[PDB]
């Protein structure tokens, strides 16, 4: 019908790391799609809500955390 | 290539700069302060101000500002044509309108091939900010331009006149813009340009 | 009744069967062409487009696309159902061709004024009511309504 | 510890800001930010004392109390159960919600109504993952305002899982 | 491939270390 | 829509006969009711339209058409060819555009050379 003849920064956010997949467990198994935002979690209003009401307190120690279990052991220790 | 302007070193302590961007940091190299690029030379300034690069950084840095609230072929013979300015008025305001003249089939009876010769003349308004000698500017041009013929400007001083509001009843045959559709006349039979 | 206004919608129902089949005429050319030629044998005198036309399949500039013939066919009997409604109210139409009256009917338009309802269905039921592909969701029938 | 501070004239400066908290308690650290794009200061800072018990002072006795140009100075201190219920009546209120939640756990904020596909759905914040369970064992599929509900949990794929129990057991303790 | 995925974790690794963090 | 349909066609019936009814039964009545009589209101438009048509009725009354099947015919062939003359003038006029903003972009705005500093619809046409 009508065939008559005449007559967006995609490369930035891999090169920045974002958009990327990835799980927070500890965070009601939460995805983060980009590891320096993963990396802003270990800083972070519920992820220290997670921790300290989990019984393993606050800071800098665990800051490298991603499963509930191992964190757990980590406290013991400390 | 600097075109005389003194660009201040960036621990000077901040006259209007051109651009205020392209700084000279504690060396002698010249920088984007936006952009935080460094260039060498001046022709690799102009390199990185005609560049998309550059633009981008300014469309990001202008939303940062709302956040925080044929060209071979033409033929020339450079000829000035005769225009007759003359100050109109209509209602509620104050127009202005040019009567731009043309040959008397005098030397347009060697080139009559089809090319372009359907085509008008154009009008466009540009700023002096821009210019082959770049010493004063400030104000803007009317140019009137035919591909034979020389360009013709007339500056325009008040910041509006005659800009109107939807004259017509929106049709869309874009021309080349809204300026050229919405106010010029052609009379292509007696080769005279009217634009108002 | 004022008649004005059934002559009116009258000629304006011929206009749009009209334009129907001048459209069907314009997308597929044979429709007229290939009756035209059958006409030329039997009525002598018929005046018959130029044979390029004819061949390239194009009433002015633009070729249109080659049509099978049980779709030719169908349009044209089509055409023929058209022609006959056409005929119809051209024959009707044949036969059917102060203030204080006007402000007396403007006064009668007051009647029920709560009449909550939209009226987009004159010309609009019609000109759908004879156009292609009137059948189908939106693209599977060439029949009108 | 850390102490916000607002209504600060961008003509305040960072040897200004100590040299006033100074006068209250030792500064551990000053964070006064510095917009790079209007090359000003954007009007608030941040002050980190040695401990909360020199920055709750610094609370009490600095609020509303020095006025710099003219303007006052402002000093401020610086994981729930829910359940997705489907095919609600349209006479079932909010409130109702509420007062139907609380025979079984008490509710951590109120519920959300929203519809669905027409569909009446709501999400029920509990403070316990087991009186969830309760409400979830009695009110599953159950007839309430002559309309059949369901209970479940609201998705997160949805709440309830093993490491769930586990860490809201804990946000509980 | 069986070597890069050998690894132990993170907070195993925190373990063994006196200063962790 | 029924009403102001009916408004609009009846006071077109009348406006089609006399044209005096109408300007006489705006200054008896005052009623915002047929606000569409000025060229303002929209709707206007399609009146213009109502009118003309009655006013086209008024043409050949007391006149029959007599058109023939084959001339139907001929009539809607050239109707059609009409529609592709039009498309075809449509066609040619995006082509010019096209040129125009081919040159328009592709000239020197910086060929300067001044000289002083500082209705066309009716105008656009011939008499
Ligand atoms: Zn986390
Ligand atoms: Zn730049």
């Amino acid at each position: 019908e009508g065939a008559e003849q005449v007559d967006m920064p995609y490369w930035l956010y891999k090169l920045h790391g974002l958009d990327r997949e990835y799980r927070c467990e500890i965070c009601s198994n939460k995805v983060y799609n980009g590891r320096r935002t993963f990396e802003r979690h270990f800083n972070e209003e519920r992820h220290i809500y997670h921790l300290r009401c989990l019984g393993i307190e606050p800071s800098s120690v665990f800051k490298g955390i991603t499963k509930i279990k191992e964190a757990q052991e980590l406290w013991k220790n400390m | 290539l600097s075109k005389g302007e003194n660009v201040p070193y960036t621990f000077q302590d901040e006259q209007v700069r051109s651009n205020p961007y392209i700084y000279k940091n504690h060396s002698g190299k010249l920088v984007c302060k936006l952009c935080n690029t460094m260039h060498m030379s001046w022709s690799s300034v102009e390199r990185h101000l005609g560049g998309k690069k550059h633009g981008l950084n300014v469309l990001r840095r202008g939303i940062s500002i709302e956040k925080s609230s044929x060209x071979x072929x033409x033929x020339x013979x450079x000829x000035x044509x005769x225009x007759x300015x003359x100050x109109x008025x209509x209602x509620g305001s104050v127009g202005l309108a040019i009567q731009v003249n043309y040959s008397s089939e005098v030397k347009e009876n060697s080139v009559d091939s089809d090319d372009k010769a359907k085509v008008p003349p154009l009008i466009r308004i540009v700023s002096g900010l821009e210019l082959s000698d770049t010493k004063q500017k400030g104000k803007k041009f009317l140019v009137i331009a035919y591909e034979p013929f020389e360009n013709i400007a007339i500056e325009l001083p008040p910041n509006e006149i005659l800009f109107s509001e939807n004259n017509d009843m929106d049709n869309n045959n874009d021309g080349v813009d809204e300026l050229n559709k919405k106010c010029t006349f052609w009379d292509a039979i007696s080769k005279l340009y009217y634009v108002q | 009744m004022n008649l004005l206004e059934t002559r009116r919608s009258l000629l304006e129902e011929m206009e749009i069967i009209e334009n129907a089949i001048a459209e069907r005429i314009q997308r597929n050319p044979e429709l007229y062409y290939h009756y035209i030629q059958e006409s030329s044998k039997v009525f002598p005198d018929t005046k018959l487009p130029r044979s390029s036309l004819i061949a390239e399949n194009k009433i002015y500039k633009f070729k249109k696309v080659k049509r099978k013939r049980k779709q030719i066919i169908l349009q044209q009997h089509e055409i023929n159902i058209f022609l006959r409604d056409y005929q119809e109210k051209q024959q009707t139409f044949n036969k059917i061709n102060f203030e204080r009256k006007l402000q007396q009917l403007e006064k009668e338009l007051k009647n029920e004024d709560e009449n909550f309802e939209l009226d987009i269905n004159s010309k609009k039921d019609k000109y759908a009511l004879f156009s292609s592909s009137s059948d189908p969701s939106r693209r599977t029938n060439i029949l009108s309504d | 510890n850390t102490v916000y501070v607002g209504n600060i004239d961008p003509r305040i400066t960072k040897e200004q800001l100590y040299e006033l908290f100074i006068q209250i308690n030792p500064v551990l650290r000053i964070k006064y930010p510095k917009d790079k794009v209007l090359q000003a200061y954007q009007g608030y800072a941040f002050i980190e004392f040695y401990n909360q018990g020199d920055a709750q002072y610094a609370i009490k006795i600095m609020n509303n109390t020095v006025r710099l140009y003219d303007r006052l100075i402002k000093v401020r201190q610086v994981p729930i159960a829910k359940l997705f219920i489907k095919n609600l009546a349209d006479s079932i209120d909010s409130d109702q919600l509420v007062k139907i939640f609380n025979k079984f756990g008490k509710l951590i904020r109120e519920p959300e109504i929203f519809y669905l596909s027409k569909l009446k759905c709501a999400y029920v914040y509990f403070e316990d993952f087991e009186k969830a369970d309760l409400a979830i064992k009695s009110l599953n599929n159950q007839l309430v305002a002559n309309n059949r509900i369901t209970v479940d949990y609201a998705f997160k794929n949805g709440k309830g899982n093993a490491k769930y129990g586990d860490d809201v057991d804990r946000l509980l303790n | 491939k069986r070597r890069k995925t050998e690894k132990p974790s993170l907070s195993q690794l925190k373990s063994q270390v006196p200063y962790p963090q | 829509s029924r009403r102001d349909m009916e408004v609009i066609k009846l006071t077109a019936r009348y406006y089609a006969k006399d044209k005096s009814i109408v300007e006489q039964m705006i200054s008896k009545d005052g009623e915002a009711r047929l606000n569409f009589m000025n060229s303002s209101h929209p709707l206007h438009k399609t009146f213009t339209d109502f009118v003309a048509q009655y006013k086209r009725v008024y043409s050949f009354t007391g006149q029959e058409i007599k058109k023939s099947k084959r001339t139907i015919l001929d009539n809607c062939f050239e109707r059609t060819q009409y529609w592709e003359f039009e498309k075809d003038k449509d066609r040619e006029h995006d082509k010019l555009v096209e040129l125009c903003k081919i040159q328009f972009a592709a000239i020197p705005w910086d060929k300067f050379t001044q000289v002083a500093k500082f209705d066309l619809e009716q105008m656009r046409l011939r008499r």
